[PDB]
């Protein structure tokens, strides 16, 4: 998933682009996937 | 009166350039509907101009290679840009010039002299072209390709494909690998085919459709979903 | 936090005393050994002499679109120059464009007033981006310009913009057409007059005019970066390659840590990139030999340090999990 | 027929987050202890599985 | 055990492992 | 006004006109790549 950054690979954004913009763009990768493991711990809790 | 009749699943063309295997990959890109009414035209004893929409699906049961390429633009008065597609002779022309029609244009065909069909040079689509902005130079059968104009380039699918039937598509499945990317950026709203005289052919027009596809282990599409 | 299985479980737990029980710290890393750079082989140079030196740029309204291919990036080159006044890259940061090869570059050349450079770029609206020439939204490339106004200037009134047109274009929009532009009701029968206006207006450039009047030669580039087979490479050496071995690898500016194997993957001609569930690029062909590499990643496998209380004794034994036991 | 243990996962979130880049790496300890009590949660469960 | 019943491969690459339980399946 | 400053280093040189853009954290060209160069970090002002 994108999660509105421009590209889903985690290497393509870090060959593509500078750190300063990069930090734009990962940041809304990494809240994005540390997002989706808090949904599924979330949901492991509730399952066990 | 155009006759019409069922697309089945035809249609579907690689989305992009990314090799896959033994994933169903969603994409949402103009694709033909499925079994949405496809026109059917004749070629017996009929080349209307038809509206381009947003691409189009074009499917040519041939034997004898009657239609050798298309014309496209929004006016064709000769006051616009024009798209000319020809192929002769395996060569492939394109041209984005500037020009005038004929009302009915066709490529010459002569039976049986010591150059068949002669009329190589022939060349009546036009009076004359102008300012060209771009150029390029290079029921047995079936051969399916699709049109589309994305954001100024102009994309061709293809697939040439043997099959044995006399009077329809055939009911199955292929998916259609991308072969140029013309960069002419004009604006077509309406085209026309071209003819060999001396073959019916199919189209569809393209909808932004969401597909559901299927790649097999060797990274070609079985299947899709509509 | 790296120096030993054991303080791996001190940094985690944030804390010096580890009570006896088993911790799973980060599965176990391998460091890639060496760098590889793998770019196609060609010598040539892009013809920077033919897009930025050309000596008659055309008119905005009707803009010539140059593929170029088959050339490494020159970029170094550009240094010596009247340089540039306007350089703005909307795809990449302009560091990279070395690492990195490109795919479908056209150079698109054109002069335009000084005022206008400001409505060259993806969302901006004028006379130049609404009527005779667009950008995309999602545009990816660079837009650069510098001041002709030592030879473009004479009045050079060959220059020329469409000023009237019905509508706006789409992206990378071309129309030439001169057909008369009709304002109010009446058909203007191909002749201009009342309400009826031809719609290119020419361009006066004085040499000595403002800088809002100079004209400035615009040439904005346009490429897809990753996902298509490259053409336009980056003025970067290529290296040796290593197999079955973790490495370092660039592969047409795709870069990432690896395990470079062989495969019987089959891409079709115009296919470059494998991909994966994760959308992670599982495989890439070698650009110079055409061939199929696996990208395996490093760092594959669980560890587990089963330790007694740091409290009481300091010694530690970890678990390495589904591994026979030869590796590590 | 009754359940009775489900299966023990473990997550690697460091990993999983950022795949074995550098210059992302570095940006998720910003974050901080995200990752740190997520394994603090799944652990949990394990133990009582 | 009949009844009950690549895709752990990248499972482990990711980070998703799974852990063996405490009990074998031979000592229940 | 209102923030008082710690570390304060006034860089001053002159460059050509087109290249005032050149100085700014991620640009590129001949006085970023080669004679000056400003952190991906960097936290000051740049003022000609
Ligand atoms: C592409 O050409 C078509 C015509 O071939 C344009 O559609 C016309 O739009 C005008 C309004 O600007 C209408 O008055 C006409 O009736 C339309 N004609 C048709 C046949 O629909 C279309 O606007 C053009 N596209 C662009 C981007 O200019
Ligand atoms: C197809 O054409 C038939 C007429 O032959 C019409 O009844 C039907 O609604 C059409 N369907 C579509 C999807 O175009
Ligand atoms: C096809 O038409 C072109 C017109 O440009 C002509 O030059 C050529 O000889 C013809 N025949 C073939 C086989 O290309
Ligand atoms: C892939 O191609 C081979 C022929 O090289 C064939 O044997 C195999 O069945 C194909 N796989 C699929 C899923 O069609
Ligand atoms: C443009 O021409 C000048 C001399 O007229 C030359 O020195 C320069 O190298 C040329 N530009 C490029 C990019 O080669
Ligand atoms: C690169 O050069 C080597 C020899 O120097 C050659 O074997 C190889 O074919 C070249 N690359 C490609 C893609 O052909
Ligand atoms: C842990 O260390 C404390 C000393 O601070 C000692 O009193 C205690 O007995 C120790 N416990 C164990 C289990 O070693
Ligand atoms: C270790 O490898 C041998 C053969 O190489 C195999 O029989 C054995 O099962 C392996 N160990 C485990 C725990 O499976």
């Amino acid at each position: 998933s994108n999660f509105g950054a421009i590209s889903s690979v985690l290497n393509d954004i870090l060959s593509r682009l500078d750190p300063p913009e990069a930090e734009v763009q990962i940041d809304r990768l990494i809240t994005g996937r540390l997002q989706s493991l808090q949904t599924y711990v979330t949901q492991q809790l509730i399952r066990a | 009166p155009p006759a019409y009749t069922n697309s089945f699943t035809r249609g579907v063309y690689y989305p992009d350039k990314v090799f896959r295997s033994s994933v169903l990959h969603s994409t949402q890109d103009l694709f033909l509907p499925f079994f949405s009414n496809v026109t059917w035209f004749h070629a017996i004893h009929d080349n209307p101009v038809l509206p381009f929409n947003d691409g189009v699906y074009f499917a040519s049961t041939e034997k004898s290679n009657i239609i050798r390429g298309w014309i496209f633009g929004t006016t064709l008065d000769s006051k616009t840009q024009s798209l000319l597609i020809v192929n002769n002779a395996t060569n492939v022309v394109i041209k984005v010039c500037e020009f005038q029609f004929c009302n009915d244009p066709f490529l010459g065909v002569y039976y049986h002299k010591n150059n068949k069909s002669w009329m190589e040079s022939e060349f009546r689509v036009y009076s004359s072209a102008n300012n060209c902005t771009f150029e390029y130079v290079s029921f047995k059968n079936l051969r399916e390709f699709v049109f589309k104009n994305i954001d100024g380039y102009f994309k061709i699918y293809s697939k040439h494909t043997p099959i044995n039937l006399v009077r329809d598509l055939p009911q199955g499945f292929s998916a259609l690998e991308p072969l140029v990317d013309l960069p002419i950026g004009i604006n077509i709203t309406r085209f026309q085919t071209l003819l060999a005289l001396h073959a019916a052919y199919y189209v569809g027009y393209l909808q932004p459709r969401t597909f559901l596809l299927k790649y097999n282990e060797n990274g070609t599409i079985t299947d899709a979903v509509d | 936090c790296a120096l030993d299985p054991l303080s791996e479980t001190k940094c985690t737990l944030k804390s010096f005393t580890v009570e006896k029980g088993i911790y799973q710290t980060s599965n176990f890393r391998v460091q890639p050994t060496e760098s590889i750079v793998r770019f196609p082989n060609i010598t040539n140079l892009c013809p920077f002499g033919e897009v930025f030196n050309a000596t008659r740029f055309a008119s905005v309204y009707a803009w010539n679109r140059k593929r170029i291919s088959n050339c490494v990036a020159d970029y170094s080159v550009l240094y010596n120059s009247a340089s540039f006044s306007t350089f703005k890259c909307y795809g990449v940061s302009p560091t990279k464009l070395n690492d990195l090869c490109f795919t479908n570059v056209y150079a698109d050349s054109f002069v335009i007033r000084g005022d206008e450079v400001r409505q060259i770029a993806p969302g901006q609206t004028g006379k130049i981006a609404d009527y005779n020439y667009k950008l995309p939204d999602d545009f990816t490339g660079c837009v650069i310009a510098w001041n002709s106004n030592n030879l473009d200037s004479k009045g050079n009134y060959n220059y020329l913009y469409r000023l009237f047109r019905k509508s706006n274009l789409k992206p990378f929009e071309r129309d030439i057409s001169t057909e008369i532009y009709q304002a109010g009701s009446t058909p203007c029968n191909g002749v201009e007059g009342f309400n009826c206006y031809f719609p290119l207006q020419s361009y006066g450039f004085q040499p000595t005019n403002g800088v809002g009047y100079q004209p400035y030669r615009v040439v904005v580039l346009s490429f897809e970066l990753l996902h298509a087979p490259a053409t336009v490479c980056g003025p970067k050496k290529s290296t040796n390659l290593v197999k079955n071995k973790c490495v370092n690898f660039n592969f047409n500016g795709l870069t990432g840590t690896g395990v470079l194997t062989e495969s019987n993957k089959k891409f079709l001609p115009f296919q470059q990139f494998g991909r994966d569930i994760a959308d992670t690029t599982d495989a890439v062909r070698d650009p110079q030999t055409l061939e199929i590499l696996d990208i395996t990643p490093c760092s594959f496998g669980g560890v587990s340090v089963i330790t007694p209380g740091t409290n009481t004794s300091n010694q530690v034994a970890v678990l390495y999990q589904d591994v026979n036991c030869t590796e590590v | 027929i009754l359940p009775v243990s489900m299966t023990k996962t473990s997550v690697d979130c460091t990993m999983y987050i950022c795949g074995d880049s550098t210059e992302c790496s570095n940006l998720l300890l910003q974050y901080g202890s995200f990752c740190t009590q997520l394994n603090r949660a799944l652990t949990g469960i394990a133990v009582e599985q | 055990f009949n009844k009950v019943t690549a895709m752990q491969m990248a499972y482990r690459f990711n980070g998703l492992t799974v852990l063996p339980p405490l009990l074998t399946d031979e000592m229940i």
